């Protein structure tokens, strides 16, 4: 049991590794998988390339670092970009859906429902999904205020015809049919 | 139409005999041999009495 | 007196599993077990730990001190840095033993 | 007593309906470069070794206390310039 | 157990437990306790 | 897929109320408006139908004219829908891959720099939406007037076949980057030009492919030819749509309609 | 008995020749049918023409 | 000590890099 | 009541570091994380829901008194039309088994045999994957 | 004098021991720790004991980078640790080194 | 001489003279292989390409061609295992089995990039398992299981009515991208159009048979207009046993 | 160009060397090319 790394390369890697949390754990995390490429190995090779171009020790780490956050950006990136675009087909689901499913799995559970009272809960809860108002009125017993509406698909409608309950806005060279 | 180059002629059988394609004799009477595969099982060879 | 007995016929084998416990694990780097050099070694050095013919710190020296590769420590300074192996290996190995030997 | 809870506030509890496609405004300001760029700052802010394992009453005592402390209260030198000056060293 | 070859006299002395090098815990109840009854 | 539309859009015909008039040169974008998402309270599942049942692929719902004489709302809907705006599409990049003219007007190259900055960031933010997606459909380059005070125009990435009219964006321009798009440019990526090298005279004869690199080629090249010319008609057909007083007084209707509906459900 | 028995039904059913990978059976390093895929190859393939 | 092991190291060179540029450029002390 | 003596932190061991990207210090007082996370949802599920936990879906079931997931299926597929019926009852299993420990059942053994089957074999050099894979299946007979 | 021509070309040996240091290895610890006192000889009528304490083993908590897996092979293929924290950075946690 | 052959190159026992051009030419296309090998060595994954079971020297008799499988096996696959291992690498997802990353990946927006990643690669992987190169019988156990729902009082009037409503499901997907899958969802036999990015073990289903509706799968061979022929090359060159196997499994 | 078939890079491989033939006990020549042959695999050829 001897360890190949030299002092120095010891001391390189745990400043990596202390400076940043994400080059170190992202080769091994649970375990070290032994046939992939290393983070922290490419970093070391970087730097020992920037310290024979010229560039000393902390502005070496320093460039090698933000060389692999620029990396990092890149792929956080491109995953918000594949996100919203699996969003809009609406078949995917973020925190702001699942708040609202755990909302539903604690009604459910607090308060304990027979089949009969679930399968009226979801015929009425798919009903205000379909035709679900907008501007609901609350009345003062007199006076009333137009707030306080959830989403629907006849929202998602009726905001896609532009607030104007008329499809025939958009007259910017379309294809007719006859 | 044979993806194998060669396949060789027990082995060949054995699949061909697994595939259940090959035609039984039935000399026993079909209702009751059938009964007998259904209700009783093909689990009979396990109980070696 | 019937448990004794009962535990008895249970644990008349336990002495491999230790011995082949100890191979897995104390070994820091035995090498790649799925090569047939150290698996044929540990095969042997099993069997005869369970017939009995050779004791369980002699076989065990026997597993430590087998020949295995030329610059063993050179070729091993590629691969591992601290010399401590994935023992996955290992216990595959020392499961296909038992699972070949009666 | 229930009743009583009841008469003073609400007994009444109601799910919202929230849709996905609803939030494409919020992914589009995520997906901006910006947005990207403030993220990763934050990200390479807090990527830094913590020692802090979980919530400690310790830490949090005290770095209140010094927050309640504070509340109430050219050219750079060269290595040169430092190695010919020995007593700067000491 | 034989540490070096001489035998363990007592381990409780090195846990704490009934001795006098106690730790000592909920201080400022005690000493609130104490005040009270005294 | 025009010859079905046409003979689609009888059956529609009826179910829209204010484009009612028959033959009346539908246009494709209005018709996808009219056709989008629907709810199935207003318009329930009809009992027994085919699509449903897998008695009659969606495709081929048209080569039956007992289906034409009582077709099923939301199917034929959806079927409509996604014709159109697959034509949509067409016609789009048809119109938008003209590389004839490549003048950048000075008006357009003052919004980018207000945008950006220059059109290299435009271009790239283009490529790198169109490189980087899910399903191989159309890229976006649209203009809502919800976010004009600094984020006029933007991009999305829309899926194989939903317009952003689904959502309620102006269009300004689209790329291509369907996978019919992708297997020809790999065909075109193998073939090659031959002799093209002349030999030079002290030569011996003389003497003697991943995806993504060919998607990113594609979206660079889709990018770089485009009539700029018609996406700035077709911003400034927008910025005028949006400062018209007529889209103002079918807000402000509508808005008091809700609100009457709202005063009416509350009593 | 068991040994002898084992090891002589070993010794004649043991393989020789070059295998897909241009290897004795028995090669040091190398190994043929890993974890019985060969076998799961064959049940996924099967012999019908 | 004037015994040495198979596997243990030898006394250093007192030496009191610059004179290995022939050979590796990456070998280092 | 509070705690017996206030020490600081623990200091860390060798090799012991806190995970990457989480988010030690995170109170109840902060804002949902958007990400689907183990963390989050267990976050989420103790700002939204109580203290209430389970260590199985059984004993969910259990204290929700006969109501399976079909049921709950229909109200979530209700909620968002796109997802089906299949898709509805897959998303409260995978929000039941996010918020505690994953069912063990034969159609999950059978779906995680299925896709190992169709993995088959990899490019580790000593078919690391492929043993940890059989050892998983071999520990559940 | 006739080396100006050979210059030219300039070839020259590439690094090695840096390719070696850098390739992956099999054995790897995202933090580096110094490993701990091995027992010695101390004697004839000692035996083999450390320096420290008199210890017979070498003090560690982790040897390998795969024991915590194979102890928790079950949960890994469940998917129970998919962001367990445990596992994730006490796998190769090692004894404070406690000497003067 | 295998490991040292390249995977695109082949061994001819048979001798034939060689112009020295030529010769040149094929021994630098050696050695570009070889670079790109060393190249493609050291940025492999954790998840890799499965391996064919049957040979694919030629196109897959009664399906495909040569060149488009190939285009199918070695593009969108590639670039599908590539961009998953690049966005579990990072992500705590990495060092767990294909089936608990789509889990636990599955109906997650912001993860939504790896888990469509994910689910392609399930669902090209079961695609070529579900492939026999000259096609099977279906097995009289599975068409007498079938016809207690599909049949319809008819003899092999099950294994026709399955072929039909495949070819219908099919195209009722009318967006030309995703998988049609033949699978017990544990009560009975259905098939569920999967679109791009959804997984059938994601969804909790158990699958059968996978068919692939991506426009790519047919535009070569088939046209844009060759669905249904390529429907019925594919029911033809099926592979009717594995679904035999994995349904008599989930049954016990 | 395929003159020879073996690369080494391990430092001092002639002790190496001497220290496998000491450790190889045999003379037959099946043997000795067996010993040859794996001291060829793993120091020379470049298999990895
Ligand atoms: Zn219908």
């Amino acid at each position: 049991d001897t360890s190949t790394l030299s002092p120095e390369r010891v001391a390189l890697r745990d400043e990596l590794a202390r400076k940043s949390r994400l080059v170190a754990s992202e080769g091994m995390r649970y375990y070290n998988i032994f046939w992939v490429r290393k983070p922290l190995d490419t970093m070391e090779k970087e730097y020992y390339e920037l310290k024979r171009r010229g560039v000393d020790h902390g502005e070496a780490i320093r460039k090698v670092l933000q060389g692999f956050y620029s990396g990092l950006a890149v792929k956080k990136r491109v995953a918000a970009i594949q996100a919203e675009e699996a969003k809009l087909t609406g078949r995917f689901i973020t925190m702001r859906e699942a708040t609202v499913v755990l909302g539903v799995l604690a009604k459910l559970h607090k308060e304990q429902l027979t089949p009969h009272q679930v399968s009226l809960l979801a015929k009425e809860q798919g009903e205000t999904t379909q035709s679900g108002a907008k501007l609901t009125a609350i009345v003062s017993r007199q006076v009333e205020v137009k707030e306080t509406a959830n989403d629907s698909v006849r929202q998602l409608r009726e905001k896609a015809e532009d607030q104007t309950g008329f499809p025939d806005w958009y007259t910017g060279e379309s294809p007719t049919y006859s | 139409g044979t993806m194998w180059a060669d396949v060789d002629p027990t082995t060949f059988a054995l699949h061909q005999a697994s595939q259940s394609t090959r035609s039984t004799r039935c000399d026993e009477p079909f209702i009751l041999h059938l009964v007998k595969r259904a209700k009783l099982g093909e689990c009979v060879t396990n109980f070696t009495d | 007196r019937r448990f004794k007995k009962v535990y008895d016929v249970l644990s008349e084998n336990d002495d491999m599993f230790i011995w082949l416990c100890h191979t897995a694990m104390s070994v820091l780097n035995p090498g790649d077990m799925r090569s047939r050099l150290i698996y044929n070694h540990l095969r042997i050095l099993a069997e005869s730990v369970a017939s009995g013919e050779m004791t369980q710190r002699t076989a065990f020296r026997f597993f430590e001190s087998a020949v295995r590769s030329p610059a063993y420590r050179e070729i091993a300074k590629r691969q591992l840095e601290g010399g401590a192996a994935t023992r996955l290996a290992g216990i595959s190995a020392a499961a296909d033993v038992m699972r070949r030997m009666g | 007593q229930q009743d009583v809870d009841n008469a003073s506030g609400q007994a009444h509890s109601f799910i919202s309906p929230q849709l996905p496609q609803m939030d494409w405004r919020n992914m589009s300001a995520r997906s901006s470069e910006e947005s990207i760029r403030e993220e990763m700052r934050q990200l390479a802010e807090n990527d830094v070794m913590q020692h802090q394992r979980v919530f400690n009453e310790r830490m949090w005592y005290e770095k209140e206390e010094e927050h309640r402390m504070k509340a109430r209260s050219p050219r750079v030198l060269g290595g040169d310039y430092f190695k010919t000056r020995f007593g700067y060293s000491l | 157990p034989s540490h070096s070859g001489s035998p363990v006299f007592t381990q409780a002395k090195l846990i704490g437990l009934s001795g006098e090098e106690q730790l000592t815990m909920c201080q400022s109840e005690t000493m609130a306790l104490r005040l009270c009854m005294a | 897929n025009a010859r079905e539309l046409h003979r689609l859009l009888p059956a529609l015909l009826p179910l829209l109320d204010p484009p009612v008039p028959t033959g009346a040169s539908v246009c494709a974008a209005h018709l996808i408006v009219a056709t989008g998402h629907v709810s199935k309270q207003r318009e329930p599942h009809m009992s027994n139908c085919p699509v449903l049942e897998r008695k009659i692929p969606l495709s081929e719902i048209a080569s039956d004219d007992n289906f034409l004489k009582h077709p099923c709302v939301p199917c034929l809907k959806h079927r409509i829908n996604f014709l159109a705006s697959e034509d949509f599409c067409y016609d789009f990049v048809e119109r938008c891959g003209c590389g004839t003219d490549g003048a950048l007007p000075p008006e357009w190259r003052c919004i980018v720099e207000r945008q950006f900055g220059s059109m290299a960031a435009l271009v790239e933010e283009l490529v790198i939406h169109a490189s980087n997606r899910r399903e191989a459909g159309w890229t976006w380059l649209v203009y809502d007037a919800q976010q004009a005070g600094e984020r006029p125009l933007l991009v999305v990435n829309m899926p194989a076949q939903r317009s952003p009219l689904l959502l309620g964006l102006w269009p300004l321009a689209v790329v291509n980057v369907t996978e019919a798009v992708l297997v020809e440019a790999v065909r075109a990526e193998s073939s090659g030009s031959v002799a093209a090298a002349p030999p030079p005279p002290w030569c011996r004869a003389a003497r003697a492919k991943k995806l993504s690199e060919i998607r990113e080629k594609v979206a660079r090249d889709a990018v770089s030819r485009m009539n700029w010319g018609f996406i700035l008609q077709q911003l400034k057909k927008a910025e005028t749509y949006y400062a018209s007083s007529d889209r103002g007084e079918k807000i402000r209707v509508h808005r008091m309609k809700l609100e009457r509906e709202a005063v009416t459900k509350a009593m | 008995m068991g040994e002898r028995m084992r090891a002589i039904i070993e010794d004649y059913s043991k393989g020789f020749g070059l295998g897909p990978h241009g290897h004795s059976p028995t090669h040091d390093t190398i190994h043929y049918n890993t974890l019985n895929a060969e076998g799961e190859r064959v049940r996924d393939l099967g012999y019908t023409d | 000590r004037v015994a040495f092991d198979f596997n243990d190291q030898l006394h250093p060179t007192r030496i009191g890099y610059a004179w290995f540029a022939s050979q590796d450029p990456t070998f280092g002390h | 009541h509070g705690n017996l003596f206030y020490f600081r932190e623990y200091p860390m061991y060798p090799g012991e570091y806190v995970p990457a990207e989480h988010n030690t210090l995170s109170s109840l007082r902060d804002e949902l994380r958007l990400d689907l996370t183990a963390q989050s949802l267990k976050e989420a599920w103790m700002r939204v829901s109580g203290g209430v936990y389970f260590q199985s879906v059984d004993e969910y079931y259990a204290s929700v008194d006969g109501l399976d997931a079909e049921q709950i299926g229909e109200v979530l597929a209700a909620l968002f039309p796109e997802l089906n019926c299949y898709e509805a009852q897959a998303l409260v299993q995978r929000t039941l088994e996010c918020i505690s420990r994953p069912v063990s059942a034969a159609s999950r053994q059978l779906s995680r045999t299925i896709t190992a089957e169709a993995v088959g074999l990899d490019n580790a050099p000593g078919h690391y994957t492929n043993f940890l894979e059989w050892m998983g299946r071999l520990t559940e007979t | 004098i006739y080396a100006h021509a050979l210059s030219q070309f300039a070839v020259c040996r590439q690094p090695w021991n840096e390719y070696i240091g850098l390739l992956t290895k099999q054995d790897s610890t995202p933090y580096h720790t110094e490993p701990q006192e091995k027992p010695a000889y101390r004697g004839r009528k000692q035996g083999r004991e450390g320096w420290l304490f008199g210890q017979q083993v070498q003090l560690h908590y982790h040897r390998f980078p795969d024991e915590q897996l194979i102890t928790n092979l079950s949960r890994w293929r469940t998917g129970e640790t998919v962001g367990d924290i445990a596992m994730q950075q006490f796998r190769n946690a090692q004894p404070f080194d406690i000497e003067d | 001489y295998h490991a040292y052959v390249p995977k695109g190159a082949s061994v001819q026992m048979g001798e034939t003279f060689m112009p020295s051009n030529i010769a040149t030419a094929v021994f630098r296309e050696t050695e570009a292989a070889a670079a790109r090998a060393d190249k493609t060595k050291e940025e492999t994954g954790f998840f890799s390409q499965p391996r064919l079971n049957y040979p694919v020297s030629s196109g897959i008799p009664a399906l495909f061609s040569k060149d488009q499988f190939d285009m199918q096996y070695s593009l969108f696959h590639r670039d599908v295992v590539e961009t998953l291992n690049r966005h579990t690498l990072g992500t705590p997802l990495e060092g767990h089995n294909l089936e608990t990353v789509i889990r636990k990946t599955s109906f997650d927006a912001t993860q939504a990039v790896a888990h469509t990643a994910a689910s392609e690669h399930f669902n090209y992987c079961f695609f070529y398992k579900s492939l026999r190169p000259w096609g099977t019988a279906p097995p009289p156990r599975l068409r007498e299981a079938l016809q207690l729902q599909y049949g319809t009082n008819g003899s092999a009037d099950a294994m026709d009515e399955v072929r039909r409503i495949v070819w219908v499901t099919a195209a009722s997907h009318q967006e030309r991208c995703g998988w049609v899958y033949l699978v017990w969802s544990g009560v009975h036999f259905d098939v569920v159009e999967f679109p791009h990015g959804s997984c059938p073990i994601a969804s909790d289903l158990i699958p059968l048979l996978a068919l692939n509706v991506h426009e790519s799968a047919y535009i070569l061979d088939y046209g844009t207009s060759g669905l249904k022929q390529y429907v019925e090359n594919y029911f033809k060159a099926c592979n009717w046993p594995l679904a035999e196997r994995y349904y008599l499994m989930a049954i016990g | 160009l395929g003159w020879t078939d073996l690369f080494t890079t391990i430092p001092d491989m002639t002790y190496h060397i001497k220290e496998w033939f000491d450790t190889t006990e045999h003379m037959h020549n099946d043997a000795v090319a067996w010993q040859l042959g794996h001291l060829l695999e793993t120091c020379f050829k470049m298999k990895e």
